[PDB]
Protein backbone atom coordinates (compact mmCIF):
# COMPACT_ATOMS: atom_id res chain seq x y z
CA UNK A 1 0.00 0.00 0.00
CA UNK A 2 1.40 3.17 -1.29
CA UNK A 3 0.19 5.53 1.15
CA UNK A 4 1.23 2.92 4.50
CA UNK A 5 4.84 2.85 2.35
CA UNK A 6 4.98 6.94 2.45
CA UNK A 7 4.19 6.91 6.25
CA UNK A 8 6.54 4.09 6.76
CA UNK A 9 9.04 6.64 5.51
CA UNK A 10 7.98 9.12 7.46
CA UNK A 11 8.52 7.43 10.69
CA UNK A 12 11.78 6.24 9.23
CA UNK A 13 12.81 9.47 8.94
CA UNK A 14 11.32 11.33 12.36
CA UNK A 15 13.14 11.05 15.40
CA UNK A 16 10.07 9.20 18.56
CA UNK A 17 11.49 9.39 21.91
CA UNK A 18 7.71 9.45 23.05
CA UNK A 19 6.99 6.46 20.62
CA UNK A 20 3.80 8.03 19.56
CA UNK A 21 4.44 5.83 15.85
CA UNK A 22 4.39 3.04 17.97
CA UNK A 23 1.82 1.17 15.60
CA UNK A 24 2.77 2.49 12.70
CA UNK A 25 3.48 -1.58 11.87
CA UNK A 26 4.64 -1.80 8.04
CA UNK A 27 3.62 -5.08 7.27
CA UNK A 28 0.17 -3.81 7.51
CA UNK A 29 -2.36 -3.95 4.66
CA UNK A 30 -2.94 -0.35 5.05
CA UNK A 31 -2.41 2.52 7.80
CA UNK A 32 -5.63 3.06 8.51
CA UNK A 33 -5.85 1.25 11.94
CA UNK A 34 -2.41 3.50 13.63
CA UNK A 35 -2.71 5.68 15.96
CA UNK A 36 -2.76 9.70 14.67
CA UNK A 37 -4.15 8.25 11.18
CA UNK A 38 -7.62 8.34 9.92
CA UNK A 39 -8.71 7.08 6.55
CA UNK A 40 -11.91 7.68 5.29
CA UNK A 41 -14.94 4.87 4.34
CA UNK A 42 -12.69 3.51 1.43
CA UNK A 43 -9.37 3.12 3.53
CA UNK A 44 -7.50 6.34 1.90
CA UNK A 45 -5.95 8.39 4.37
CA UNK A 46 -7.72 11.74 5.00
CA UNK A 47 -5.54 12.93 8.38
CA UNK A 48 -2.42 13.00 9.95
CA UNK A 49 -2.71 14.39 13.85
CA UNK A 50 0.70 14.59 15.06
CA UNK A 51 0.79 17.86 17.18
CA UNK A 52 1.93 18.15 20.23
CA UNK A 53 4.24 15.14 19.76
CA UNK A 54 8.11 15.75 20.86
CA UNK A 55 8.91 14.73 17.19
CA UNK A 56 11.84 15.83 15.77
CA UNK A 57 13.71 14.80 12.56
CA UNK A 58 12.40 15.67 8.63
CA UNK A 59 10.24 15.51 6.65
CA UNK A 60 10.30 13.33 3.50
CA UNK A 61 8.86 13.77 -0.18
CA UNK A 62 6.25 10.51 0.09
CA UNK A 63 3.58 12.76 1.91
CA UNK A 64 2.88 13.89 -1.54
CA UNK A 65 1.33 10.47 -2.40
CA UNK A 66 -1.45 10.78 0.33
CA UNK A 67 -3.63 11.99 -2.65
CA UNK A 68 -7.08 12.22 -0.21
CA UNK A 69 -5.33 14.29 2.79
CA UNK A 70 -7.45 16.69 3.99
CA UNK A 71 -5.55 17.45 7.59
CA UNK A 72 -1.98 17.42 8.32
CA UNK A 73 -1.36 18.35 11.78
CA UNK A 74 2.50 18.73 12.38
CA UNK A 75 2.44 21.63 14.64
CA UNK A 76 4.34 22.14 18.33
CA UNK A 77 7.06 19.54 17.42
CA UNK A 78 10.82 20.50 16.50
CA UNK A 79 11.15 19.28 13.34
CA UNK A 80 13.96 20.68 10.98
CA UNK A 81 14.59 20.71 7.24
CA UNK A 82 12.91 21.79 4.34
CA UNK A 83 8.85 22.04 3.68
CA UNK A 84 8.52 19.54 0.87
CA UNK A 85 7.53 20.64 -2.99
CA UNK A 86 5.52 17.52 -2.50
CA UNK A 87 3.14 18.93 -0.19
CA UNK A 88 2.11 20.87 -3.33
CA UNK A 89 0.50 17.82 -4.86
CA UNK A 90 -1.81 17.69 -1.95
CA UNK A 91 -5.51 19.00 -3.52
CA UNK A 92 -7.38 17.81 -1.27
CA UNK A 93 -5.71 19.69 1.66
CA UNK A 94 -8.32 21.67 3.76
CA UNK A 95 -5.59 22.55 6.77
CA UNK A 96 -1.75 22.41 6.58
CA UNK A 97 -0.46 23.55 10.10
CA UNK A 98 3.11 22.82 10.11
CA UNK A 99 4.00 25.83 12.90
CA UNK A 100 5.91 25.97 15.66
CA UNK A 101 8.38 23.89 14.28
CA UNK A 102 12.10 24.64 13.15
CA UNK A 103 11.38 24.20 9.14
CA UNK A 104 13.64 26.15 6.90
CA UNK A 105 14.10 27.03 3.36
CA UNK A 106 11.85 28.35 1.47
CA UNK A 107 8.13 28.45 1.37
CA UNK A 108 7.74 26.47 -1.87
CA UNK A 109 5.54 28.20 -5.24
CA UNK A 110 3.54 24.63 -5.68
CA UNK A 111 1.77 25.68 -2.44
CA UNK A 112 -0.29 27.82 -4.85
CA UNK A 113 -2.01 24.83 -6.13
CA UNK A 114 -3.63 23.75 -2.67
CA UNK A 115 -6.80 25.24 -4.37
CA UNK A 116 -9.67 24.05 -1.58
CA UNK A 117 -6.77 24.96 1.46
CA UNK A 118 -8.81 27.34 4.29
CA UNK A 119 -5.89 27.14 6.68
CA UNK A 120 -2.01 27.89 6.21
CA UNK A 121 -0.19 27.90 9.36
CA UNK A 122 3.34 27.95 9.00
CA UNK A 123 4.05 30.86 11.45
CA UNK A 124 7.04 30.24 14.11
CA UNK A 125 9.40 28.62 12.19
CA UNK A 126 12.52 29.72 9.82
CA UNK A 127 11.46 30.10 6.44
CA UNK A 128 13.30 32.32 4.17
CA UNK A 129 12.74 34.08 0.84
CA UNK A 130 9.99 35.44 -0.81
CA UNK A 131 6.08 35.11 -0.14
CA UNK A 132 5.10 32.73 -3.17
CA UNK A 133 2.34 34.78 -5.36
CA UNK A 134 0.78 31.81 -6.19
CA UNK A 135 -0.70 31.64 -2.94
CA UNK A 136 -2.77 34.87 -3.92
CA UNK A 137 -4.83 32.53 -6.31
CA UNK A 138 -5.85 29.94 -3.03
CA UNK A 139 -9.60 32.03 -3.16
CA UNK A 140 -10.98 29.29 -0.30
CA UNK A 141 -7.67 30.63 2.11
CA UNK A 142 -9.47 31.14 5.55
CA UNK A 143 -6.47 31.69 8.23
CA UNK A 144 -3.06 32.66 6.95
CA UNK A 145 -0.31 32.82 9.23
CA UNK A 146 3.54 33.24 8.54
CA UNK A 147 4.52 35.35 11.05
CA UNK A 148 8.18 34.64 12.80
CA UNK A 149 9.98 33.31 9.92
CA UNK A 150 12.81 35.04 8.20
CA UNK A 151 10.82 36.14 4.80
CA UNK A 152 11.62 38.98 2.79
CA UNK A 153 10.64 41.24 -0.43
CA UNK A 154 7.05 41.96 -0.97
CA UNK A 155 3.60 41.11 0.78
CA UNK A 156 0.84 40.64 -1.35
CA UNK A 157 -2.69 42.47 -1.30
CA UNK A 158 -4.54 40.97 -4.09
CA UNK A 159 -6.24 38.05 -4.41
CA UNK A 160 -7.35 36.15 -1.10
CA UNK A 161 -4.29 38.39 0.60
CA UNK A 162 -6.88 40.65 0.88
CA UNK A 163 -8.20 38.76 3.67
CA UNK A 164 -5.11 39.55 5.56
CA UNK A 165 -2.88 41.82 7.85
CA UNK A 166 0.01 42.58 9.52
CA UNK A 167 -0.60 39.99 12.05
CA UNK A 168 -0.13 37.23 9.29
CA UNK A 169 3.59 38.48 8.51
CA UNK A 170 4.77 40.03 11.65
CA UNK A 171 8.37 39.71 12.72
CA UNK A 172 10.08 38.54 9.62
CA UNK A 173 13.60 39.19 8.63
CA UNK A 174 12.65 41.84 5.51
CA UNK A 175 9.13 41.72 4.42
CA UNK A 176 7.90 45.29 2.54
CA UNK A 177 4.79 46.31 1.54
CA UNK A 178 1.78 48.23 2.20
CA UNK A 179 0.77 45.88 4.60
CA UNK A 180 4.13 45.71 6.01
CA UNK A 181 5.75 49.34 7.76
CA UNK A 182 7.86 49.58 5.45
CA UNK A 183 7.43 50.19 1.65
CA UNK A 184 9.48 48.62 -1.15
CA UNK A 185 12.16 49.62 -3.14
CA UNK B 1 -3.59 36.39 28.39
CA UNK B 2 -4.55 39.62 27.12
CA UNK B 3 -7.59 37.64 25.12
CA UNK B 4 -8.79 35.97 28.42
CA UNK B 5 -9.30 39.27 30.21
CA UNK B 6 -11.05 40.78 27.16
CA UNK B 7 -13.70 38.37 27.04
CA UNK B 8 -14.11 38.26 30.79
CA UNK B 9 -14.45 42.07 30.69
CA UNK B 10 -16.66 41.63 27.71
CA UNK B 11 -18.82 39.57 29.75
CA UNK B 12 -19.03 41.38 32.88
CA UNK B 13 -19.79 44.31 30.67
CA UNK B 14 -22.68 43.39 28.69
CA UNK B 15 -26.22 42.89 29.45
CA UNK B 16 -27.24 39.24 29.46
CA UNK B 17 -30.56 38.47 29.91
CA UNK B 18 -31.10 34.79 28.40
CA UNK B 19 -27.94 34.18 30.33
CA UNK B 20 -26.11 33.12 26.63
CA UNK B 21 -22.28 33.56 27.60
CA UNK B 22 -22.89 31.23 30.95
CA UNK B 23 -21.40 28.24 29.15
CA UNK B 24 -17.65 30.89 29.34
CA UNK B 25 -16.29 30.41 32.44
CA UNK B 26 -12.76 31.02 33.34
CA UNK B 27 -11.42 28.40 35.97
CA UNK B 28 -7.89 29.00 35.86
CA UNK B 29 -8.09 32.93 35.40
CA UNK B 30 -6.01 34.70 33.20
CA UNK B 31 -4.13 31.54 31.83
CA UNK B 32 -7.84 29.65 30.88
CA UNK B 33 -8.06 27.99 27.58
CA UNK B 34 -10.69 30.07 25.63
CA UNK B 35 -10.78 28.93 21.88
CA UNK B 36 -13.55 26.45 23.04
CA UNK B 37 -15.60 29.01 24.38
CA UNK B 38 -19.41 30.00 21.96
CA UNK B 39 -19.03 32.15 19.58
CA UNK B 40 -14.94 32.11 19.89
CA UNK B 41 -12.53 31.63 17.19
CA UNK B 42 -8.24 31.26 17.69
CA UNK B 43 -5.82 31.80 15.39
CA UNK B 44 -4.43 28.54 16.32
CA UNK B 45 -4.52 25.78 18.48
CA UNK B 46 -1.43 26.83 20.68
CA UNK B 47 -2.55 30.01 22.14
CA UNK B 48 -5.21 31.71 23.38
CA UNK B 49 -5.18 34.80 20.28
CA UNK B 50 -8.75 35.47 18.90
CA UNK B 51 -9.01 35.86 15.17
CA UNK B 52 -13.12 36.02 15.16
CA UNK B 53 -15.91 37.18 17.84
CA UNK B 54 -19.15 36.00 16.60
CA UNK B 55 -22.08 36.73 19.09
CA UNK B 56 -24.71 36.98 16.70
CA UNK B 57 -28.38 37.01 18.13
CA UNK B 58 -27.63 36.47 21.32
CA UNK B 59 -30.19 39.20 23.23
CA UNK B 60 -27.36 40.68 24.19
CA UNK B 61 -27.54 44.59 25.53
CA UNK B 62 -25.57 46.96 26.67
CA UNK B 63 -23.15 49.27 24.89
CA UNK B 64 -20.24 47.93 22.80
CA UNK B 65 -17.21 47.71 25.48
CA UNK B 66 -13.57 48.90 25.96
CA UNK B 67 -12.82 45.17 26.67
CA UNK B 68 -12.21 44.71 23.19
CA UNK B 69 -8.93 46.37 22.99
CA UNK B 70 -7.48 43.59 24.53
CA UNK B 71 -8.15 41.22 21.91
CA UNK B 72 -5.75 43.20 19.74
CA UNK B 73 -5.77 40.11 17.34
CA UNK B 74 -9.06 40.14 15.60
CA UNK B 75 -10.33 40.62 12.36
CA UNK B 76 -13.86 39.81 12.17
CA UNK B 77 -16.35 41.18 14.84
CA UNK B 78 -19.69 40.30 14.60
CA UNK B 79 -22.31 41.48 17.13
CA UNK B 80 -25.66 41.33 14.95
CA UNK B 81 -29.01 40.83 15.34
CA UNK B 82 -28.75 41.86 19.48
CA UNK B 83 -30.06 44.68 21.56
CA UNK B 84 -26.48 46.85 21.63
CA UNK B 85 -27.05 50.63 22.10
CA UNK B 86 -25.24 53.45 22.31
CA UNK B 87 -22.62 54.65 19.46
CA UNK B 88 -20.25 52.99 17.59
CA UNK B 89 -17.52 54.17 19.80
CA UNK B 90 -14.76 56.51 17.88
CA UNK B 91 -12.06 54.45 19.69
CA UNK B 92 -13.02 51.34 17.39
CA UNK B 93 -10.38 50.86 15.68
CA UNK B 94 -7.73 52.44 18.10
CA UNK B 95 -9.59 48.92 19.69
CA UNK B 96 -9.30 47.12 17.13
CA UNK B 97 -6.77 47.84 14.04
CA UNK B 98 -6.43 44.72 12.28
CA UNK B 99 -10.52 44.56 11.66
CA UNK B 100 -11.67 43.00 8.01
CA UNK B 101 -14.78 42.80 8.62
CA UNK B 102 -16.88 44.62 11.69
CA UNK B 103 -20.97 43.58 11.61
CA UNK B 104 -23.12 45.60 14.07
CA UNK B 105 -26.58 45.19 12.42
CA UNK B 106 -29.82 45.01 13.38
CA UNK B 107 -29.02 46.46 17.03
CA UNK B 108 -29.97 49.91 18.52
CA UNK B 109 -26.84 51.90 18.07
CA UNK B 110 -27.71 55.63 17.94
CA UNK B 111 -25.33 59.03 16.29
CA UNK B 112 -23.32 59.06 13.85
CA UNK B 113 -20.80 56.89 12.08
CA UNK B 114 -17.49 58.08 13.70
CA UNK B 115 -14.64 59.55 11.37
CA UNK B 116 -12.40 57.39 12.95
CA UNK B 117 -13.69 53.91 11.00
CA UNK B 118 -11.12 55.20 8.54
CA UNK B 119 -8.05 54.09 11.02
CA UNK B 120 -9.43 50.13 10.39
CA UNK B 121 -7.10 50.26 7.28
CA UNK B 122 -7.50 46.65 6.40
CA UNK B 123 -11.95 46.87 6.77
CA UNK B 124 -13.06 44.73 3.67
CA UNK B 125 -17.05 44.65 5.07
CA UNK B 126 -18.59 47.22 7.25
CA UNK B 127 -22.16 45.76 7.82
CA UNK B 128 -24.15 49.00 10.18
CA UNK B 129 -27.82 48.47 8.79
CA UNK B 130 -30.90 48.14 10.50
CA UNK B 131 -29.52 50.39 13.77
CA UNK B 132 -30.48 53.72 14.36
CA UNK B 133 -27.67 55.83 13.27
CA UNK B 134 -28.29 59.36 11.93
CA UNK B 135 -26.19 62.08 10.06
CA UNK B 136 -24.54 62.70 7.25
CA UNK B 137 -22.12 59.32 5.99
CA UNK B 138 -18.63 60.13 6.28
CA UNK B 139 -16.69 60.36 3.00
CA UNK B 140 -13.25 59.43 5.04
CA UNK B 141 -15.42 55.74 4.07
CA UNK B 142 -13.93 56.17 0.49
CA UNK B 143 -10.75 56.35 1.91
CA UNK B 144 -10.74 52.34 2.86
CA UNK B 145 -8.47 50.93 0.43
CA UNK B 146 -10.02 47.50 0.79
CA UNK B 147 -13.41 48.10 1.66
CA UNK B 148 -15.61 45.81 -0.74
CA UNK B 149 -18.93 45.35 1.53
CA UNK B 150 -21.02 48.22 2.41
CA UNK B 151 -24.31 47.88 4.22
CA UNK B 152 -26.21 51.26 5.63
CA UNK B 153 -29.62 50.19 5.25
CA UNK B 154 -32.68 51.11 7.38
CA UNK B 155 -30.44 53.89 9.36
CA UNK B 156 -32.03 57.56 10.09
CA UNK B 157 -28.71 58.96 7.54
CA UNK B 158 -29.55 61.91 5.73
CA UNK B 159 -28.14 64.38 3.56
CA UNK B 160 -26.08 63.25 0.46
CA UNK B 161 -24.26 59.80 -0.13
CA UNK B 162 -20.22 60.85 -0.81
CA UNK B 163 -20.16 60.49 -4.47
CA UNK B 164 -16.67 58.03 -4.35
CA UNK B 165 -19.47 55.21 -2.40
CA UNK B 166 -21.69 55.04 -5.65
CA UNK B 167 -19.71 51.79 -6.57
CA UNK B 168 -21.85 50.20 -4.61
CA UNK B 169 -25.60 49.60 -5.01
CA UNK B 170 -29.36 51.19 -4.23
CA UNK B 171 -29.80 48.22 -1.16
CA UNK B 172 -27.04 49.29 0.29
CA UNK B 173 -28.00 52.81 1.28
CA UNK B 174 -32.06 52.37 1.20
CA UNK B 175 -34.50 52.83 3.87
CA UNK B 176 -33.01 56.31 5.51
CA UNK B 177 -33.75 59.40 6.49
CA UNK B 178 -34.30 61.58 3.24
CA UNK B 179 -30.88 60.41 1.84
CA UNK B 180 -30.30 61.00 -1.79
CA UNK B 181 -27.54 60.94 -4.27
CA UNK B 182 -26.59 57.95 -6.30
CA UNK B 183 -27.07 55.00 -6.07
CA UNK B 184 -30.06 56.42 -4.52
CA UNK B 185 -32.65 58.98 -6.13
CA UNK B 186 -31.01 62.22 -6.89
CA UNK B 187 -31.70 65.18 -3.84
CA UNK B 188 -34.97 66.70 -4.08
CA UNK B 189 -35.92 65.37 -7.21
C1 LIG C 1 5.96 32.63 18.02
O1 LIG C 1 7.16 33.40 18.09
C2 LIG C 1 7.06 34.66 18.76
C3 LIG C 1 8.41 35.38 18.69
O2 LIG C 1 9.36 34.79 19.59
C4 LIG C 1 6.56 34.47 20.19
O3 LIG C 1 6.36 35.78 20.76
C5 LIG C 1 7.07 35.96 22.01
O4 LIG C 1 6.48 35.19 23.06
C6 LIG C 1 7.12 35.33 24.34
C7 LIG C 1 6.42 34.40 25.33
O5 LIG C 1 7.12 33.16 25.39
C8 LIG C 1 7.09 36.81 24.77
O6 LIG C 1 7.64 37.07 26.08
C9 LIG C 1 6.59 37.61 26.93
O7 LIG C 1 6.19 38.93 26.57
C10 LIG C 1 4.99 39.36 27.22
C11 LIG C 1 4.59 40.74 26.69
O8 LIG C 1 3.92 40.59 25.44
C12 LIG C 1 5.20 39.39 28.73
O9 LIG C 1 3.95 39.67 29.38
C13 LIG C 1 5.78 38.07 29.24
O10 LIG C 1 6.17 38.20 30.62
C14 LIG C 1 6.98 37.59 28.41
O11 LIG C 1 8.13 38.42 28.63
C15 LIG C 1 7.82 37.64 23.72
O12 LIG C 1 7.86 39.02 24.13
C16 LIG C 1 7.10 37.45 22.38
N1 LIG C 1 7.64 38.27 21.29
C17 LIG C 1 8.92 38.30 20.88
C18 LIG C 1 9.17 39.20 19.69
O13 LIG C 1 9.83 37.65 21.37
C19 LIG C 1 5.27 33.66 20.16
O14 LIG C 1 4.74 33.45 21.48
C20 LIG C 1 5.52 32.33 19.45
N2 LIG C 1 4.35 31.48 19.51
C21 LIG C 1 4.23 30.47 20.39
C22 LIG C 1 2.91 29.77 20.36
O15 LIG C 1 5.10 30.12 21.18
C1 LIG D 1 -1.94 39.14 -7.78
O1 LIG D 1 -1.03 40.03 -8.41
C2 LIG D 1 0.12 39.41 -8.96
C3 LIG D 1 1.04 40.49 -9.55
O2 LIG D 1 0.31 41.57 -10.17
C4 LIG D 1 -0.27 38.33 -9.97
O3 LIG D 1 0.89 37.55 -10.26
C5 LIG D 1 1.16 37.46 -11.67
O4 LIG D 1 0.21 36.65 -12.36
C6 LIG D 1 0.45 36.66 -13.77
C7 LIG D 1 -0.67 35.90 -14.47
O5 LIG D 1 -1.91 36.57 -14.22
C8 LIG D 1 1.84 36.08 -14.09
O6 LIG D 1 2.14 36.32 -15.48
C9 LIG D 1 2.35 35.11 -16.24
O7 LIG D 1 3.69 34.62 -16.19
C10 LIG D 1 3.84 33.34 -16.83
C11 LIG D 1 5.26 32.81 -16.59
O8 LIG D 1 6.24 33.81 -16.88
C12 LIG D 1 3.49 33.45 -18.32
O9 LIG D 1 3.52 32.15 -18.93
C13 LIG D 1 2.11 34.09 -18.52
O10 LIG D 1 1.86 34.36 -19.91
C14 LIG D 1 1.99 35.37 -17.70
O11 LIG D 1 2.85 36.39 -18.23
C15 LIG D 1 2.94 36.72 -13.26
O12 LIG D 1 4.13 35.92 -13.34
C16 LIG D 1 2.55 36.85 -11.79
N1 LIG D 1 3.50 37.67 -11.04
C17 LIG D 1 4.39 37.21 -10.14
C18 LIG D 1 4.54 35.73 -9.91
O13 LIG D 1 5.06 37.98 -9.48
C19 LIG D 1 -1.32 37.37 -9.42
O14 LIG D 1 -1.72 36.48 -10.46
C20 LIG D 1 -2.48 38.16 -8.82
N2 LIG D 1 -3.45 37.25 -8.24
C21 LIG D 1 -4.77 37.47 -8.23
C22 LIG D 1 -5.57 36.37 -7.59
O15 LIG D 1 -5.30 38.47 -8.70
C1 LIG E 1 4.04 15.42 -7.26
O1 LIG E 1 3.63 15.82 -8.58
C2 LIG E 1 4.73 16.15 -9.44
C3 LIG E 1 4.21 16.58 -10.81
O2 LIG E 1 3.52 17.83 -10.72
C4 LIG E 1 5.71 14.97 -9.57
O3 LIG E 1 6.90 15.40 -10.24
C5 LIG E 1 6.11 14.40 -8.21
O4 LIG E 1 6.83 13.17 -8.38
C6 LIG E 1 4.90 14.16 -7.30
N1 LIG E 1 5.37 13.82 -5.96
C7 LIG E 1 5.00 12.72 -5.30
C8 LIG E 1 5.66 12.53 -3.96
O5 LIG E 1 4.20 11.91 -5.74
C1 LIG F 1 -6.94 24.50 33.41
O1 LIG F 1 -5.72 23.87 33.83
C2 LIG F 1 -5.75 22.43 33.85
C3 LIG F 1 -4.45 21.89 34.45
O2 LIG F 1 -3.30 22.29 33.69
C4 LIG F 1 -6.00 21.90 32.43
O3 LIG F 1 -6.05 20.46 32.41
C5 LIG F 1 -7.32 22.46 31.92
O4 LIG F 1 -7.57 22.04 30.56
C6 LIG F 1 -7.31 23.99 32.01
N1 LIG F 1 -8.63 24.44 31.60
C7 LIG F 1 -8.85 25.56 30.92
C8 LIG F 1 -10.28 25.77 30.54
O5 LIG F 1 -7.96 26.35 30.62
Amino acid sequence: NMEGDALHSLRANLVDPNNVLQSWDPTLVNPCTWFHVTCNNENSVIRVDLGNADLSGQLVPQLGQLKNLQYLELYSNNITGPVPSDLGNLTNLVSLDLYLNSFTGPIPDSLGKLFKLRFLRLNNNSLTGPIPMSLTNIMTLQVLDLSNNRLSGSVPDNGSFSLFTPISFANNLDLCGPVTSRPCP
Amino acid sequence: EDDVLCLQGLKNSLIDPSSRLSSWSFPNSSASSICKLTGVSCWNEKENRIISLQLQSMQLAGEIPESLKLCRSLQSLDLSGNDLSGSIPSQICSWLPYLVTLDLSGNKLGGSIPTQIVECKFLNALILSDNKLSGSIPSQLSRLDRLRRLSLAGNDLSGTIPSELARFGGDDFSGNNGLCGKPLSRCGA
